[PDB]
């Protein structure tokens, strides 16, 4: 089968520079063109570059001229994307991708999450959102996390190590003014559950190896 | 003080060591040209006719040196033939939009090529077009080279199209010069070719006595060969 | 640069109907080789895109052949002819005819569901990060639909601007709603000053609009 990995993803302050790498296996990479394709968060798809398979042909996006360098090394069925200058607006999830045999993107890899930032890693600060008679509908209560001020991306939240899934809404995440991350989960439990259940919103932000479990009450 | 004819006596032995490398069209052919000078009558006659062996036994040897056809100028083919000949979907709007400059069917390079589908075939015209690059870019040999591109569009990989690769050549003093007016005769043609959708690439580059000899377009074996006649011949029929 | 313009934004479709998206090109895509360089993605929310139609016409091996595409120069369009619950996401054209390769801005595909009213719930801030100088007060809007939604806050029945966020789901896989979480971040020295905190909710599941407020002290 054929599969594209990214790595290389991670945490740049503005003016600086990375190095992203593609794996390609599954069919004979030296034959065909290689692509970059970005997305910053909530946004559309931008292609970012193309290299021909033997390199001869290479296309940049008018926005990365003379900042980025696609290459690549066959015998090690790898795809590259030096970026330099790099700047926040260059915060995206970068894609390799291949027609194998044409200039469309048929493969897709997973992606690698580039942030832009000189905010500096932040574990979150965890508030719960507490079940009340004002957050109560008929025999349904609702009650959440508050996950604030973050850095950067990545966050999971899961509830009750995850064994808690149904009517859970995690909620996007929004960049604020600080250069910081918030974002809720909330839930909705039967209200008769309130005081014999116990509910622990799990939160992991893996950058900043921080895990915060906070249990969630009645007030 | 020496005649001529006396000149080309004492380079009996270098001409035939010219003669016995290049190509036999092209060899016969300045075998002839040296016999004119042999028995030449005038200074201009002797002078004009050198410069001729000059041009013909370089592209002998470029020829040579790049495993292509040297083809005399008589049967080169023009750009109108390799337009009818390799494109003749497209000969009709070719004729249509030469009608301004209708001298550009009678363009007539020194190779005319294409990719192997009286025009020469070659395997890779990219490959042509890498190895000048790479020459210029590490000798700081003086090239220009120009590609034909409909609009701004992208080469593919899920089909392949006919091309044509048109090259000029040279063996004279300002390189410079011959290099920049080759490309600005050439340009009107590959705006024409990018118009017709056809894709084609132009190199022109030259060669002069100044040149080291391991930087020649030609192998350096063939420098030698050149200098040690051709070039010493001008010499003498200056000094004398 | 080529510009490919996609309609409708946004297209809402019962599950079973069709489903049409046009897309509109600034100039010719036919490539000097005969062929014609637009493609069809759809991306699955938080999931990469995925090939549907290459060279306007050709289904990608392995793609359900309820989505196929036409069109020619500058006019193409991406038909699903009955739309699945697996539909859901956003489609883009793109084009690799010319050189920089460019898309579409997208079109989101939104599965059709009867109207649901938001349940409008309302959480105060909490002790602890009252105890670190800041209130957020946190207003829910769960499980509605469609996606239009109004919702402004008002304390001591005075407006606020500049002083909230909100964030909103992707449409549920399973029941096709949307919630919706507006924030409101005081300091504590200004949440301590006021008492009613309101949250006031316009959806056209409503007979009219709904404000859901507690008292601070309460």
């Amino acid at each position: 089968e054929v599969k594209l990995e990214e790595s290389g993803g991670g945490l740049v302050r503005p003016g600086g520079s990375r190095k992203l790498s593609c794996a390609a296996s599954g069919f004979t990479f030296s034959s065909y063109g290689m692509q970059w394709v970005r997305q910053a968060p909530e946004k559309g798809l931008e292609w970012v570059a193309y290299i021909s398979s033997g390199s001869r042909t290479i296309y940049y996006a008018d926005t990365v001229k003379g900042r980025f360098t696609i290459s690549r090394d066959n015998p090690k069925n790898t795809l590259f994307l030096q970026m330099t200058s790099l700047r926040s607006e260059d915060t995206a999830m970068y894609y390799c991708a291949t027609g194998y045999g044409g200039t469309w993107f048929a493969y897709w890899g997973q992606g690698t999450l580039v942030t832009v930032s000189a905010a500096s890693t932040k574990g979150p600060s965890v508030f719960p959102l507490a079940p009340s008679s004002k957050s109560t509908s008929g025999g349904t209560a609702a009650l959440g996390c508050l996950v604030k001020d973050y850095f950067p991306e990545p966050v999971t939240v899961s509830w009750n190590s995850g064994a808690l899934t149904s009517g859970v809404h995690t909620f996007p995440a929004v960049l604020q003014s600080s250069g910081l991350y918030s974002l809720s989960s909330v839930v909705t439990v039967p209200s008769s559950s309130l005081g014999t259940q116990t509910y622990i919103c799990n939160v992991n932000h893996k950058p900043s190896n921080t895990k915060v479990d906070k249990k969630v009450e009645p007030k | 003080k020496k005649p001529i004819a006396l000149i080309c006596a004492e380079l009996y032995k270098p001409f035939q060591d010219l003669f016995a490398a290049l190509p036999k069209d092209c060899s016969e052919e300045c075998q002839t040209l040296f016999e004119d000078i042999r028995n030449s009558e005038s200074h201009a006659s002797a002078w004009s006719s050198a410069l001729r062996i000059k041009g013909v036994a370089y592209e002998g040897f470029f020829s040579l040196t790049n495993s292509w056809r040297y083809i005399p100028e008589d049967l080169k083919p023009t750009l109108g033939m390799a337009i009818q000949t390799v494109f003749p979907d497209k000969f009709e709007k070719f004729l249509e939009r030469t009608h301004l400059h209708p001298e550009y069917r009678d363009f007539t390079p020194d190779y005319l090529m294409c990719r192997s589908r009286a025009v020469q075939e070659v395997s890779s015209v990219s490959a042509v077009v890498d190895r000048f690059k790479s020459k210029s870019s590490e000798k700081g040999r003086p090239i220009r080279q120009e590609e034909s591109r409909p609009k701004t569009e992208s080469m593919q990989e899920d089909i392949e199209v006919d091309e044509l690769l048109i090259v000029e050549v040279g063996y004279q003093t300002d390189i410079e010069g011959k290099v920049i007016s080759d490309i600005e005769k050439w340009k009107g043609v590959v705006n024409l070719m990018s118009h017709l959708g056809i894709k084609v690439n132009v190199l022109t580059c030259a060669d002069n006595s100044q040149t080291p000899r391991t930087d020649w377009w030609i192998d350096e074996k063939y420098v030698r060969l050149l200098l040690n006649s051709i070039s010493y011949l001008f010499k003498e029929l200056l000094e004398n | 640069q080529i510009v490919l313009s996609q309609s409708p934004l946004s297209l809402p479709v019962s599950l079973g109907d069709q489903a049409s998206i046009s897309c509109r090109s600034s100039q010719s895509l036919l490539h000097s080789n005969g062929n014609t360089y637009l493609h069809w993605y759809l991306q699955k929310p938080g999931q990469s895109p995925k090939l549907l139609i290459y060279k306007v016409s050709n289904r990608f091996s392995g793609v359900p052949d309820r989505f196929s595409g036409s069109g020619s120069g500058t006019d193409f369009t991406l038909k699903i002819s009955r739309v699945e619950a697996e539909d859901l996401g956003v489609y883009f054209c793109s084009q690799s005819t010319h050189v920089p390769y460019t898309f579409g801005g997208g079109t989101k595909l939104e599965i059709k569901r009867t109207v649901a009213a938001p349940s409008v719930f309302i959480f105060p801030p909490s002790d602890e990060q009252l105890k670190s100088g800041t209130a957020s007060v946190v207003c829910l809007l769960n499980n509605f639909y469609p996606r239009e939604a109004k919702v402004q806050w008002k304390v001591d029945n005075a407006l606020q601007s500049g002083n909230s966020q909100e964030s909103v789901t992707e449409q549920d896989s399973k029941d096709s709603t949307y919630s919706l979480s507006s924030t409101l971040t005081l300091s504590k020295a200004d949440y301590e000053k006021h008492k009613v905190y309101a949250c006031e909710v316009t959806h056209q599941g409503l007979s009219s609009p709904v404000t859901k407020s507690f008292n601070r002290g309460e």
